[PDB]
RNA sequence: UUGUUGAUUUUGUGGGUGGUGGUGCAU
């Protein structure tokens, strides 16, 4: 076996070295070559030559043009069955069903645990606004009812693929809805509540839609509201409470 | 990038006479039309990739 | 039939048989090697170059090319098939074309004699 | 003939192509196709012998240089004829995976590469396996929509045969923003199987390809047809419906709404 | 955008695909 496995590594050597040879008289035929590239290509140019289409090569260029004119059709995919997408429903809900348990039970996503936390916490034409007040301008001079026309108005103004970026001003449009959520329920109503219930609402789910897509932003948002509202206690008590601290307690529990 | 190299290829009088300011390719495939690239030792093909003295 | 109306279909037909020379770079590259039947030119062209050196080359004694004035270079462009079909059939994501050149007719229309007839 | 020094110099130049595998190409090799008697100059350097390597990259160094018009010649002389060459002369009818690339990149040029492999092929006696290994380069490889759509209105007027059928299943298989004249050559296709005066294709026997095919049309471009054209196509799938795929052929058009 | 070239690509957002895959079975 000893011996036979040093024939094969011989061989494999005296292979390899073979390959390296043929490699390296390779490069020097190359090198010639390139060297006399000039003399060869001189004579050449001097013998340089002087100076109907086909009817499947004429019909081509016919049909490309008229399909360039010719309007074109928007791609569909297969049905599935209504079998096949209750199965597929029902396993998405089994799956988000399990993970809510999970995360109940104590489970993080960063799976890490509980547990793991608790080491040494103890021992220590339209505008996008990027602002709440650049949204007031814009529906300043609009009526309660017409919120939800403009918001949803901006979103599809500037949905990801028109433009490039125009993810990140739908994310801080999704921080500038919610304070115009929570804005217009300290705004007094009484007047009109079936007005402002229709807006309301609408905008909620306006920002259900967003959240699903720029959570990361409406959560550093929230996050924001309860430090400012915390600091508002902090000085006026139940003053700083008003009705859009619980309607924006509320959305939390929705979104 | 470059922008509008091909304005600056030929020059134009006040009575609309038209220079070239570059050498053409002698390649008969290149043909005319087929401006050499000018360098400080040569003039290059960008479609033959020939090499050309500057004084030839 | 105006004359922009009989340019539209005889840029038509000659994108057919891919005799048009589209750009300013195609169109100077057909107007220097003697292959520029007709040249289109725009109006708008913010640079007065693009208008001087044009005029120049098809002037030139030894080949001697007719030449027409567009207002819009954007109109040129869709002409010349720059410009995308929408799902209404209406031409969108054109891109303005400075200069074309025709290189080949490919069919002999009566509009073609139309423009020939203009210019003679 | 070329001059003798320029022959025995290219003759050198072939050599090297045989056994070339990695490296720089000769420098006479890389300016063929400035010269105009290109196919003179790439006869004497022995195409047929080409390594794969060099097949890749004499197909990298020509289709990018050479007009549309001079890349179909060496399109159809050589990459072509190396393509079936490969696949006949193979033991289990495999196509190298060098000789595989260079297809890719002559698809860089749609109209070389339809007018210079496609339909030459499929009019040239093309069998199962040639069609699909050149389905796949055609299948994996972005293809403009106009390009293609042009392409697909030819298959579909080619007399039937199973090899053409492949190249128009993969196109469908795309899912490219067909025109709708490409559609109704689409339907016209499909149309012309029925049994109605007609052709011998009413009776011809269809194998599943065709019917995968149908399958495809009817899943991506249900919505694209009209209500007369809908209708003609369901007694098409009556009159010559497979027995498990003409049902969802069946039931995919029946769901699409008519232009 | 290619390597000079001419819309073949590039960018952003969505997004279908296991497939020059094997192995046996039934003329």
């Amino acid at each position: 076996k000893a011996e036979v496995m040093k024939e094969v590594i011989a061989k494999s050597k005296f292979y390899k070295q073979e390959r390296q040879k043929a490699q390296g008289i390779m490069e020097d035929q190359i090198d010639n070559l390139d060297d006399n590239f000039e003399d060869v290509m001189s004579e050449l140019m001097m013998t340089q030559p002087k100076k109907p289409k086909t009817d499947l090569d004429k019909e081509y260029d016919i049909k490309v043009k008229e399909l360039q004119l010719d309007k074109r059709a928007a791609p569909s995919d297969r049905t599935k069955t209504e079998e096949e997408k209750n199965a597929e429903a029902e396993e998405k809900k089994r799956e988000l069903e399990q993970q809510r348990l999970d995360r109940m039970n104590g489970m993080i996503e960063l799976e890490r645990g509980v547990e793991d936390l608790d080491d040494g916490f103890w021992e220590n034409s339209i505008s996008c606004p990027r602002t709440h007040d650049a949204l007031l301008d814009q529906v300043k001079k609009l009526d309660l009812d017409d919120h939800p026309k403009i918001v949803k108005n901006i979103i599809k103004a500037y949905q990801p693929k028109l433009a490039e970026g125009n993810k990140e001003k739908l994310g801080k449009f999704t921080a500038v809805l919610l304070r115009h959520i929570i804005f217009l329920s300290n705004q007094n109503y009484l007047k009109n509540v079936q007005s402002f219930k229709r807006t309301q609402n609408a905008l909620i789910s306006i920002l259900k839609s967003l959240s699903e897509k720029y959570n990361r932003e409406l959560s550093e948002e929230c996050r924001d509201y309860i430090n400012e509202m915390q600091a508002r206690y902090k000085k006026n008590h139940f003053d700083a409470l008003s009705n859009g601290d619980l309607v924006f307690f509320s959305i939390i529990g929705i979104l | 990038k470059v922008k509008l190299a091909v304005l600056s290829y030929y020059k134009v009088d006040a009575e609309g006479k038209v220079t070239k300011l570059r050498r053409e390719c002698s390649n008969p495939t290149c043909g005319a039309g087929v401006f050499l690239a000018n360098h400080k030792d040569r003039l290059y093909c960008g479609k033959c990739h020939s090499v050309y003295k500057v004084n030839a | 039939v105006t004359i922009e109306d009989a340019l539209k279909v005889v840029l038509r037909t000659a994108l057919v048989h891919d005799g048009l020379a589209r750009g300013l770079r195609e169109s100077t590259k057909a107007l220097t090697r003697g292959e520029a039947l007709l040249v289109v030119l725009v109006s708008s062209v913010t640079e007065a170059n693009i208008i001087k050196l044009v005029e120049g080359l098809a002037n030139d004694p030894e080949n001697k090319v007719p030449l027409i004035k567009v207002a819009d270079a954007k109109q040129l462009g869709e002409w010349a098939g720059l410009g995308k079909i929408d799902r209404e059939g209406n031409a969108r994501k054109v891109v303005g074309a400075s200069v074309v050149v025709v290189k080949n007719w490919g069919a002999e229309t009566d509009e073609l004699s139309m423009i020939m007839e203009h210019f003679s | 003939a070329l001059p003798e020094k320029v022959i025995k110099a290219y003759t050198t130049v072939g050599s090297i192509l045989k056994t070339w595998t990695h490296g720089k190409l000769p420098k006479l090799f890389k300016v063929i196709p400035s010269l105009r008697n290109w196919q003179d100059v790439i006869y004497v350097t022995n195409p047929e012998e080409w390594s794969p390597h060099v097949v890749y990259e004499a197909t990298k160094l020509f289709v990018s240089n050479l007009t549309a018009k001079e890349s179909q010649k060496f399109i159809n002389l050589i990459l072509l004829e190396r393509f079936r060459d490969n696949i006949e002369t193979s033991e289990d009818h495999s196509l190298n995976y060098h000789i595989y690339r260079a297809v890719k990149k002559s698809l860089y040029k749609p109209s070389a590469f339809f007018k210079g492999f496609l339909f030459p092929l499929v009019e040239t006696g093309c069998n199962v396996r040639e069609a699909t290994i050149a389905g796949s380069v055609l299948a994996k490889v972005s293809v403009p929509a106009l390009h293609s759509s042009a392409a697909l209105s030819y298959l579909l007027r080619l007399p039937f045969s199973p090899p053409t059928t492949v190249f128009i299943k993969i196109l469908l298989d795309k899912k490219y923003a067909l025109p709708y004249q490409t559609v109704d050559d689409c339907v016209y296709y499909f149309m012309r199987f029925r049994i109605l005066s007609n052709g011998e294709d009413a009776t011809r026997v269809l194998p599943v390809i065709w019917h995968k095919a149908f399958l495809t049309f009817a899943q991506r471009y249900k919505n694209d047809i009209t209500q007369d054209q809908r209708d003609f196509l369901l007694e098409t799938v009556r009159q010559r419906g497979h027995k498990d795929i003409g049902p969802e052929i069946r039931r995919e058009l029946l769901a699409g709404a008519s232009r």
